[PDB]
RNA sequence: AUGGUGAACUAUGCCUGAAUAGGGUGAAGCCAGAGGAAACUCUGGUGGAGGCUCGUAGCGGUUCUGACGUGCAAAUCGAUC
RNA sequence: UUCAAAUGAGAACUUUGAAGACUGAAGUGGGGAAAGGUUCCACGUCAACAGCAGUUGGACGUGGGUUAGUCGAUCCUAAGAGAUGGGGAAGCUCCGUUUCAAAGGCCUGAUUUUAUGCAGGCCACCAUCGAAAGGGAAUCCGGUUAAGAUUCCGGAACCUGGAUAUGGAUUCUUCACGGUAACGUAACUGAAUGUGGAGACGUCGGCGCGAGCCCUGGGAGGAGUUAUCUUUUCUUCUUAACAGCUUAUCACCCCGGAAUUGGUUUAUCCGGAGAUGGGGUCUUAUGGCUGGAAGAGGCCAGCACCUUUGCUGGCUCCGGUGCGCUUGUGACGGCCCGUGAAAAUCCACAGGAAGGAAUAGUUUUCAUGCCAGGUCGUACUGAUAACCGCAGCAGGUCUCCAAGGUGAACAGCCUCUAGUUGAUAGAAUAAUGUAGAUAAGGGAAGUCGGCAAAAUAGAUCCGUAACUUCGGGAUAAGGAUUGGCUCUAAGGGUCGGGUACGAUCAACUUAGAACUGGUACGGACAAGGGGAAUCUGACUGUCUAAUUAAAACAUAGCAUUGCGAUGGUCAGAAAGUGAUGUUGACGCAAU
C-alpha cells in the first residue's frame, strides 16, 4: 500500500534517475536515488575485468588510496598478468633471436 | 477460510478453471523442478559412492 | 509544377548521409618516405562493422617513424585478414594477402582492392563488400599499369598507385533475399532517406514527368536525353539499349 | 515555468505590482480625472505572453 | 522427432514470401549460423558477428571473411593465385 | 561514525586538541539469554566523527567514567 | 506584383530520451530412445523462432449511413470495430 | 443522495456530526515536465463573476509566504548553430569552420638593481552556442510551518578548493615488505612523453539472486463483535546516509595429468592451448552483525490543569513460506545486408629528467587537524476549473509510485488506504424521442443489402475436410464435460551413515472415487458464429486531420538505365560554394 515519489525535479525513467524504495526509522517508505553502477577496469591487453583493482564511477578514483587501484607487479593495474607473463616471454625470445639474426647473416656475408 | 478449503483440494474442478493448465503451472515450471531434483540426486548417489561415475555419467545424460 | 524530387535531394535537406555510427572514413596511410622507398609494419588490432557498410572495416596501428607515439590507420579488411596479423605496406614489400603494395610491383594476376585513382590518393577503387581489381599489365616507359574495376571497364592508372592485395570482405552479401520491407527499412535506416519510392506514374502531373492521366502510364517514351534539363530527366536517362538484356554479357 | 528564468521572476514580480486596484487618495485631487484602474489584470483573463 | 519435412531454420516464416524464397534464405542462414573450424587453434569455434565478420570463442581471434560465411568460393582461389604468383617472385 | 575497542586507544582519543567534548549513555539490555546487564556507549566527538566505545561491563565503565579528562565536556546520559 | 513572417499544428530526416496486462502457437539447436542387411527411417522430450496469432493499455478510425448537428465539441460522444 | 446542529437578514448548495454511496491503486490517491504566474496561505468579505444559489470560491479587499558547498541550472559534448584569415555579392548579406592564415599558452627556471625581462623543453589542440529526459564531484534520517524544506532546526556525513602542522610509514641495502602464484596492505617518492582503462551504451528470452511489497506462526500491547459462536476480527512491533568487519556468481592461481572420456546448464558447452579433483587469489552488485542508534520514531498505561501544556512509567521481541507481484541485478542464449552516441572528466601503467639519508634526511595517494564554497530557480495547479481549444468547454496535452479477493491477468466486478460525494432544484410520468430490455407461432417472407439485433464464446477431453508455397489451412467443422462437499493416489527439501532405511519441515497442482441438489454449475463479470464459392490485392505495413481506408500507395521479389571521380545525379545569384560522400559498381543515382 505505500507508495513513493521522485526526490528531484526530473519525472522521467532515465539511467540518471534510478530510485530505490527504503524503509526509514520513522517507519515510513521513501525513495533514494541511486547512483549509476560501477563497471570494473579491464586489461588493455586481453580485455577482461583486471582483477585486484577496485571499481568505482571515474571520478571516484581520485579518493582512493593508491592500493585499491593498483596490484604489486609489472605493469601492474594495467594488464591482466598473464599477459605480462606473455610479453615477458615473448620479449626474452625475440631479443635473443635477435642475437641469432645476427651473426648468422654475419657468416653469410663472410661466406658469399 | 476458503483458502484452507483450497488447501485441501476444494475448488479446483474443470469448472472454476478459467486460464488454460498451461498458465496455470507452466509445463517448463515442471520441468525444471523435476530435471534440477533428478540431477541433484545423482550428485548425492555419486558424492557418496553408492553409484559410480561411469554408471552416473549415462544416468545424467539419461536423465 | 512542384519541384520534382529528383531535385529536391540535390539541396540536401533530409537527404544527407546518415554519418553518425561510422567507425571513421577508409584510407590507405598517407603516401610517406617509407611506403615509398621501402615499407613500414603495422598490426590489425581490430577488424570491425562499419554501419552502412557492406565490408567489415580493419583498425590496423602503425609507428610514426617522426614522433615517438602509434598512429593507427583504418582499412576496409580484405578477406582473411585477421588481428593480431602483420601488415605490410610499401614499393619494397612481400607479396601476400592484407599488404599494400604499389601496382607496379604486383605480377599481372595479382588481385587487389581499395585501389588508389592517382597515386596518393588513399585508395579509391573497389572498396564494396566483395569487389576488387586485377591487374592486367604493366607499361615500365611512363610507368603506367593496366587494371580491369569490378565494372568490367579497363583503365589504366599510374604504377606507383598503391591497392592492397586481396579481395575484400563481406562477399556474397546481395545474394540473401532481403526478405521483408522492414529489412531494407533497416538496410536504408543507416544509409540515407532514399527508401521507400512512390513511383513518378503514381503522383499528379505537378510532381512528375509521369504523373496524372485516367491510367496509370508515362505516356511518352521514357529513354530521356543527356542534354535533358533538370526536372525532365526521369526515366531511363541517356539509355543505349532498353529491354531485357538477351544473350550473355562480359565485356570482350 | 516551475523553475524559471530571473529575466521571467520579474517581469512576474513587475506584474504583481502593477495589480492593485487605484490608491483612492488620487481620486480626490484637483481637476483628477482617472474613476477606477483602467490596466488591471487577471490570471485568468488575460495571459501576460511572457 | 523431426519437427519439419523442410522448412528448416525458415520455419519461422510461415507462410510468407514465397517458398523459393525461403529456400534462398534457408541456404545461406544455416551458412551463417553455422560454427566453424578455427586454423588458428583448432577448435570447431568460428562463429559468426555481423556480416563478414568471424570471431573464435576461445583464443579470441576474429578473421574478415564471407558475408554468410567464413570463405567465399572466390576470396579462396584468390588466396591460391596470390600463392602461384609470390612463388615466381623469389623462385 | 566510528567505533573504538582499544580501551587505551579510546583514553588518547579524549585528549586530543580537537576532542572539546563527550556524552555517556547508558542502555539495559539482556545477557546470553537468561537475564539483563547495564551497557554503557563512550561516545567522543571528533571534528570529523563520532568515536563511540562500548563497554559491555558495568564494572570496567565506573572506573573508565574517573579516567575522564576533568577539563572534557562530558553530558551524562 | 514587391517586400516580409511562420514547421507551437502537420509532413519528412537527423540527435537525445521514454513507453507496451495476460494468453495461443511451438521454428533452429540439444538429449534420450525405437526399427532396419544396408542406405536410412521413426518416437518421446527439451528448447523458445516469427514485420505470427487471441486480446488490454497504446495507436488507429469500420459500421450504425447511432448520438449531437443554433452541439460538450468549427470533428465531439456512444456502441461496434 | 439523506437527517440534524451550528453560522447568518437570508442556508437544497457554507462548516460540523451522522447516514448512504463513489473513485477501486492502469485512482477522483501521492508527485513532477511543458505551460500558467500568485491561483499557494490567512484575515476581511459579496457589487459584479461562478448560465439555480451563495453566508462559499481558482472571485473581491488587505496582508503573509519560496532559505541549499551536496536538488537543478551553471560544466560537457549530440544533430545542429555560428564568428574569424578568407572568397562571392551593387548591396542588405551569401559561402566556408580549420578551411590556400605569420592564429596561441603551460611549466618551472633565469631575479636576489625588481619585479617578473629572458633561458631551455615542450604542445599545435586554432572560436563560441547547442540538453532543467543524454554525460556529471559530494547528504541523510528525525522534527518543525497558516503557507517552505533532501534548502530551516537538531544529530550525523561527504565532496571540492585552499592552507598546512603533529602522529605514523620510509632510509646506513636510500625511494616498504610479504606470497611459489593468482595477489596482500595504513602508507610505501616520479617531470617531459607515450599508452591503457573508466565516462560508454541495441532488443528480446528464459534461468539465478537482491530489495520493497504480498502472505503467515508465536508473544506483548490498543481497538471491534459477543442472544449465540469464534485461544476471534482489526491494528502497532521501525531502523537513513556515512563508517568498520565480513559477504559473489564470474574470473584467475597452485598441486596434478585425463578413454571406460569425464565435468555440466532449464537451456550442450568445456578439457593435453592442461579437464574432473583438491587447495588458494580477486571484483564488493548484495547481504550479515556492530557503529550511527534509541537518546529518534511507533504503540500503550498511569498521574496532573483555563493556560505554555507538560509530568511519570513501561513495551518496541522471536520466527515461517515462494513458478507470488513490482523493480533492481548477474551469468547465459536468440536476432541482424540493423551489430545498437560524443565530449568534458577521473584513474592507472610504460618511462626515468630529476631530488633526496646517518648526526640526520626524504615523505602528504596512511591517519588526525584548520579555513572556505558565490550566482539564479525553489510557492502552488498539472487538469471533467490554475495549460491550449473566445469559457470553470464531455476535446487535447510527456511521465514515476501502485494493496486484498476472484480470475490466466496491470481484464471486468467487490473491497483497504487516501480522495470525492462537485454536475440548478421540485412535482408528475401524456404523445414523440435518446439510451437499456423482453416478446407466442413463423424465421429474412423485411431491405439495395440481414442494416440493426440475435446467436456463439472460457477451460479439459474427444474429434476435425478441400486445398497447400508442407510452414499451414485449424479454435476448421463437430462433440462431451464443468457446482457444492467428502475422500484416495502421484509429484518435493533438510540433516548425521565403517573407508537397506531412519528423522522432520514446508507447498498448489494433476488425475481418480464417493455422496449431494427442482440437472444446476466459465451460474455475475468475462468471452470467436461457422460453412462453400466468385472478384480483387500476395502477405504485415501506408493516405485524403474534418464526407472516400479501398481493389489506391508502399513492400520484398523481377527487370531496365546512367556513372570509374577531370564522373553520374542533383543544389546556387555567384563562388577558393554545396548534397549523394565517413561514399566507389556486392556503390550511388534514375525508371
Ligand atoms: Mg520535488
Ligand atoms: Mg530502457
Ligand atoms: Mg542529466
Ligand atoms: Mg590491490
Ligand atoms: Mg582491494
Ligand atoms: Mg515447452
Ligand atoms: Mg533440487
Ligand atoms: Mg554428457
Ligand atoms: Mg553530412
Ligand atoms: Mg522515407
Ligand atoms: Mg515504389
Ligand atoms: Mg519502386
Ligand atoms: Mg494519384
Ligand atoms: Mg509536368
Ligand atoms: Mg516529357
Ligand atoms: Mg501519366
Ligand atoms: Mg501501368
Ligand atoms: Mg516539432
Ligand atoms: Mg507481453
Ligand atoms: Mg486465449
Ligand atoms: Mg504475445
Ligand atoms: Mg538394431
Ligand atoms: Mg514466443
Ligand atoms: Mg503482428
Ligand atoms: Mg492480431
Ligand atoms: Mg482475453
Ligand atoms: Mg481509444
Ligand atoms: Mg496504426
Ligand atoms: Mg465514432
Ligand atoms: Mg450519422
Ligand atoms: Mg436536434
Ligand atoms: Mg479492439
Ligand atoms: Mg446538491
Ligand atoms: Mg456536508
Ligand atoms: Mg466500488
Ligand atoms: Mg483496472
Ligand atoms: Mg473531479
Ligand atoms: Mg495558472
Ligand atoms: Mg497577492
Ligand atoms: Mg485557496
Ligand atoms: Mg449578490
Ligand atoms: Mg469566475
Ligand atoms: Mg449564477
Ligand atoms: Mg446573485
Ligand atoms: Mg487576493
Ligand atoms: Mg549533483
Ligand atoms: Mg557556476
Ligand atoms: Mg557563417
Ligand atoms: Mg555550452
Ligand atoms: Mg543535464
Ligand atoms: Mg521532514
Ligand atoms: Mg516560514
Ligand atoms: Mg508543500
Ligand atoms: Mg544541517
Ligand atoms: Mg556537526
Ligand atoms: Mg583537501
Ligand atoms: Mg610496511
Ligand atoms: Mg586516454
Ligand atoms: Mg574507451
Ligand atoms: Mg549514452
Ligand atoms: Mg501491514
Ligand atoms: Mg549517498
Ligand atoms: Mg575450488
Ligand atoms: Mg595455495
Ligand atoms: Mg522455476
Ligand atoms: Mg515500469
Ligand atoms: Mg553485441
Ligand atoms: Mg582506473
Ligand atoms: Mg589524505
Ligand atoms: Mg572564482
Ligand atoms: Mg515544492
Ligand atoms: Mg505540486
Ligand atoms: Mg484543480
Ligand atoms: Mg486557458
Ligand atoms: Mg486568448
Ligand atoms: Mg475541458
Ligand atoms: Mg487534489
Ligand atoms: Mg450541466
Ligand atoms: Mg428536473
Ligand atoms: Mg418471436
Ligand atoms: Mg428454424
Ligand atoms: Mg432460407
Ligand atoms: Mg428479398
Ligand atoms: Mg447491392
Ligand atoms: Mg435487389
Ligand atoms: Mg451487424
Ligand atoms: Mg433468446
Ligand atoms: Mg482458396
Ligand atoms: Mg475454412
Ligand atoms: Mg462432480
Ligand atoms: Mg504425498
Ligand atoms: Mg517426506
Ligand atoms: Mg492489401
Ligand atoms: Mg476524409
Ligand atoms: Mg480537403
Ligand atoms: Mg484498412
Ligand atoms: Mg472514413
Ligand atoms: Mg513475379
Ligand atoms: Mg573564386
Ligand atoms: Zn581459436
Amino acid at each position: 500500500a505505500q507508495r513513493v515519489t521522485f526526490r528531484r525535479r526530473n519525472p522521467y525513467n532515465t539511467r540518471s534517475n534510478k530510485i530505490k524504495v527504503v524503509k526509514t526509522p520513522g517507519g515510513i517508505l521513501r525513495a533514494q536515488h541511486v547512483k549509476k553502477l560501477a563497471t570494473r577496469p579491464k586489461c588493455g591487453d586481453c580485455g577482461s575485468a583486471l582483477q585486484g583493482i577496485s571499481t568505482l564511477r571515474p571520478r571516484q578514483y581520485a579518493t582512493v588510496s593508491k592500493t585499491h587501484k593498483t596490484v604489486s607487479r609489472a605493469y601492474g593495474g594495467s594488464r591482466c598478468a598473464n599477459c605480462v607473463k606473455e610479453r615477458i616471454i615473448r620479449a626474452f625470445l625475440i631479443e635473443e633471436q635477435k642475437i641469432v639474426k645476427k651473426v648468422v647473416k654475419e657468416q653469410t656475408e663472410a661466406a658469399k | 477460510a476458503h483458502a484452507q478449503s483450497k488447501r485441501e483440494g476444494r475448488h479446483s474442478g474443470y469448472g472454476k478453471r478459467k486460464g488454460t493448465r498451461e498458465a496455470r503451472l507452466p509445463s517448463q515450471v515442471v520441468w525444471i523442478r523435476r530435471l534440477r531434483v533428478l540431477r541433484r540426486l545423482l550428485a548425492k548417489y555419486r558424492d557418496a559412492g553408492k553409484i559410480d561415475k561411469h554408471l552416473y555419467h549415462v544416468l545424467y545424460k539419461e536423465s | 509544377g512542384r519541384v520534382i524530387r529528383n531535385q529536391r535531394k540535390g539541396a540536401g535537406s533530409i537527404f544527407t548521409s546518415h554519418t553518425r555510427l561510422r567507425q571513421g572514413a577508409a584510407k590507405l596511410r598517407t603516401l610517406d618516405y617509407a611506403e615509398r622507398h621501402g615499407y613500414i609494419r603495422g598490426i590489425v588490432k581490430q577488424i570491425v562493422h562499419d554501419s552502412g557498410r557492406g565490408a567489415p572495416l580493419a583498425k590496423v596501428v602503425f609507428r610514426d617513424p617522426y614522433k615517438y607515439r602509434l598512429r593507427e590507420e583504418i582499412f576496409i579488411a580484405n578477406e582473411g585478414v585477421h588481428t593480431g596479423q602483420f601488415i605490410y605496406a610499401g614499393k619494397k614489400a612481400s607479396l601476400n594477402v592484407g599488404n599494400v603494395l604499389p601496382l607496379g610491383s604486383v605480377p599481372e594476376g595479382t588481385i587487389v582492392s581499395n585501389v588508389e585513382e592517382k597515386p596518393g590518393d588513399r585508395g579509391a577503387l573497389a572498396r564494396a563488400s566483395g569487389n576488387y581489381v586485377i591487374i592486367i599489365g604493366h607499361n615500365p616507359d611512363e610507368n603506367k599499369t593496366r587494371v580491369r574495376l569490378p565494372s568490367g571497364a579497363k583503365k589504366v592508372i599510374s604504377s606507383d598507385a598503391r591497392g592492397v592485395i586481396g579481395v575484400i570482405a563481406g562477399g556474397g552479401r546481395v545474394d540473401k533475399p532481403l526478405l521483408k520491407a522492414g529489412r531494407a527499412f533497416h538496410k536504408y535506416r543507416l544509409k540515407r532517406n532514399s527508401w521507400p519510392k512512390t513511383r513518378g506514374v503514381a503522383m499528379n502531373p505537378v510532381d512528375h514527368p509521369h504523373g496524372g492521366g485516367n491510367h496509370q502510364h508515362i505516356g511518352k517514351a521514357s529513354t530521356i536525353s543527356r542534354g535533358a534539363v533538370s526536372g525532365q530527366k526521369a526515366g531511363l536517362i541517356a539509355a543505349r539499349r532498353t529491354g531485357l538484356l538477351r544473350g550473355s554479357q562480359k565485356t570482350q | 515555468a516551475a523553475q524559471k528564468s530571473f529575466r521571467i521572476k520579474q517581469k512576474m514580480a513587475k506584474a504583481k505590482k502593477q495589480n492593485r486596484p487605484l490608491p483612492q487618495w488620487i481620486r480626490l485631487r484637483t481637476n483628477n480625472t482617472i474613476r477606477y484602474n483602467a490596466k488591471r489584470r487577471n490570471w485568468r483573463r488575460t495571459k501576460m505572453n511572457i | 522427432a523431426k519437427r519439419t519435412k523442410k522448412v528448416g531454420i525458415t520455419g519461422k516464416y510461415g507462410v510468407r514470401y514465397g517458398s523459393s524464397l525461403r529456400r534462398q534464405v534457408k541456404k545461406l542462414e544455416i551458412q551463417q549460423h553455422a560454427r566453424y573450424d578455427c586454423s588458428f587453434c583448432g577448435k570447431k569455434t568460428v562463429k559468426r558477428g555481423a556480416a563478414g565478420i568471424w570471431t573464435c570463442s576461445c583464443c579470441k581471434k576474429t578473421v574478415a571473411g564471407g558475408a554468410y560465411t567464413v570463405s567465399t568460393a572466390a576470396a579462396a582461389t584468390v588466396r591460391s593465385t596470390i600463392r602461384r604468383l609470390r612463388e615466381m617472385v623469389e623462385a | 561514525a566510528r567505533e573504538i575497542t582499544d580501551i587505551k586507544q579510546f583514553l588518547e582519543l579524549t585528549r586530543r586538541a580537537d576532542v572539546k567534548t563527550a556524552t555517556v549513555k547508558i542502555n539495559k539490555k539482556l545477557n546470553k539469554a537468561g537475564k539483563p546487564f547495564r551497557q554503557t556507549k563512550f561516545k567522543v566527538r571528533g571534528s570529523s566523527s563520532l568515536y563511540t566505545l562500548v563497554i559491555n561491563d558495568a564494572g570496567k565503565a565506573k572506573k573508565l567514567i574517573q579516567s575522564l579528562p576533568p577539563t572534557l565536556k562530558v553530558n551524562r546520559l
